[PDB]
């Protein structure tokens, strides 16, 4: 597996398994563990933040779901009362324009 | 007084007809779409649940 | 000299007009902004808008509330505050906890 | 749960198809008295001077 | 100045902006003094000039 | 009459920027919608995988479904755009100038 | 985007029929004016010789 | 003097020209279908 | 295949019917506005000779 190293410069790794089923193929750099198809060409210059390969069978993933999604609702709440704000703001803005 | 420039009469209208467009607008979209919550704009409360 | 005083009150009246106007339709839209704030209080009695719901709801009041805030603080075609009374210097409200600084006396 | 969230969701066809009458004819009415209003300035300039 | 993805620049820049709107409103106000003031002499000269004939 | 001129210029353009804030915060809706619509399949998927009947190469197949999916959230948060500028690919915060 | 495109782009149909109404009118009057402004100098003229 | 008394025709003639100008502007983006029809409308937004 | 090459070829009868609607309504606007544009500026002349 093949990408753009940390210091800035395009190195390789050699293939090792792994996986919650412990069959496919990781390849790690600096110690943190990531699955071929993922890192394979990746600049991890640019994006250390990129995901991990997974060590085990997820236990309890609903929650962790419910969590994000409960997350992802308060912003779109948030963001539909601004546009309104926005609104009102216009209709303000256009009555003190005429008067 | 008979003014020439500032036809002030016609902005008033101008508002008056920006205020039906954006009715109209609303009206088409949530008949078109079947849904009254298109935007999260209509109800945040009721997007959620 | 009757007829230059006449003039006078026209200018007065003139310059009274002119920030009325502005005044009414400004609390015209304080008016429309408390009732939505209404509106949404008689959702909150629902008892079974769970805890973020109310939430929401929350956000939605907070934005009505500042908007209030924002009207009461407005300005006329000069710069100076309406609202304030006498001070038309000043911002006559408290951004934070909306305590009156401004005049007490129209 | 499908019907109740119908119930917070869903449009009404009525309600909806009303809201787009009312806001046709404003919409067009509105624009008539726009052109009335554009009219009037040259009733002045009728004072030929 | 560029300003994306850096902090401080954005926030200086609109620190600056705000200064800028309200000098800009004083210098409005003080320009149309000014005005006052030249048109104060104008029409009290034609009014004298009158006068004078 | 030269002070009102002003105001009316000024509060012309301020309306401008409050419609530039609707436009930027319904980009963000839309692209919102699509993250809530794949994490509800998500959920879906993280539903059915719990059935103990599942023999593992089906595991196997749920789990590139979902991976395909967190593929396309990552491509949605990375990607948006709006006149140049990239919107989710960080927490941002930022003031629209109404009055 | 296109949205937001049409709102920097586009150009108000009542605005500017508004406003070719208003140039058309103060144009009309500005000829008659000058018609007029013409005709002062005949005055003095006429009286003198 | 003639001056004076055209004094009036060249005042009353520039009012004309930026009527006109006003005019020329309307009619452009009436046709045009688009409030900017060149740089000269926008300059930022135009670039937008 | 037949879908792809369907996908490559066919016009969708909405987009173009849209299209076609909002050139006709182009269409007559320019040829009102040219009505009017040929008159005004020359015509206007005429008032001084």
């Amino acid at each position: 597996t093949k990408y753009t190293a940390d210091d800035g410069t395009s190195k390789t790794a050699l293939n090792k398994l792994g996986g919650a089923d412990g069959k496919t193929e990781v390849v790690s750099i600096g110690g943190k563990t990531y699955a071929a198809s993922k890192a394979e060409g990746h600049n991890f210059k640019a994006q250390p933040d990129l995901a991990e390969a997974a060590a085990t069978t997820t236990e309890n993933p609903l929650q962790k779901i419910d969590a994000a999604l409960a997350q992802v609702d308060t912003l779109r709440s948030d963001l539909g009362a601004v546009q309104n704000r926005f609104n009102s703001a216009i209709t303000n803005l256009g009555n003190t324009v005429n008067n | 007084a008979q003014v020439i420039n500032t036809n002030s009469l016609s902005l008033l209208t101008q508002n008056n007809l920006n205020k039906s467009q954006s009715a109209l607008g609303t009206a088409i979209e949530r008949l078109s779409s079947g849904l009254r919550i298109n935007s999260a704009k209509d109800d945040a409360a009721g997007q959620a649940i | 000299q009757a007829q230059a005083q006449n003039s006078q009150y026209a200018l007065a009246r003139t310059f009274a007009t002119q920030k009325v106007s502005l005044e009414e339709s400004v609390l015209s839209q304080v008016t429309t902004a408390i009732q939505t704030a209404q509106e949404k209080i008689v959702y909150a009695g629902n008892g079974t808008l769970s805890d973020d719901d109310r939430a929401s709801l929350a956000t939605d009041l907070q934005g009505i509330r500042d908007q209030l805030m924002n009207l009461a603080n407005s300005t006329d075609g000069n710069g100076r505050y309406i609202f304030a009374g006498y001070k038309t210097e000043a911002a006559p409200f408290d951004q934070a906890t909306g305590g009156y600084h401004g005049g007490e006396k129209s | 749960l499908t019907s109740a969230r119908s119930r917070i969701e869903d449009s009404d066809y009525a309600t909806e198809v009303s809201n787009m009458s009312r806001a046709q004819i404003l919409q067009q009415a509105g624009t008539s008295v726009l052109a009335q209003a554009n009219q009037v300035p040259q009733n002045v300039l009728s004072l030929l001077r | 100045t560029p300003v994306e993805g850096n902090n401080v620049e954005k926030e200086k820049a609109a620190a600056a902006i705000d200064k800028t709107n309200r000098g800009l409103k004083n210098s409005l106000n003080n320009v149309l003094t000014v005005r006052a003031e030249l048109g104060t002499q104008l029409s009290e000269l034609s009014t004298l000039d009158s006068l004078g004939s | 009459a030269n002070r009102f001129t002003a105001n009316i210029k000024g509060l012309t353009q301020a309306s401008r920027n409050a419609n530039d804030g609707i436009s930027i915060a319904q980009t963000t809706e839309g692209a919102l919608n699509e993250i809530n619509n794949n994490l509800q399949r998500v959920r879906e998927l993280a539903v059915q995988s719990a059935n103990s009947t599942n023999s593992q190469s089906d595991l196997d197949s749920i789990q590139a479904e979902i991976t395909q999916r967190l593929n396309e959230i990552d491509r949605v948060s990375g990607q948006t755009q709006f006149n140049g500028v990239k919107v989710l690919a960080q927490d941002n915060t930022l003031t629209i100038q109404v009055g």
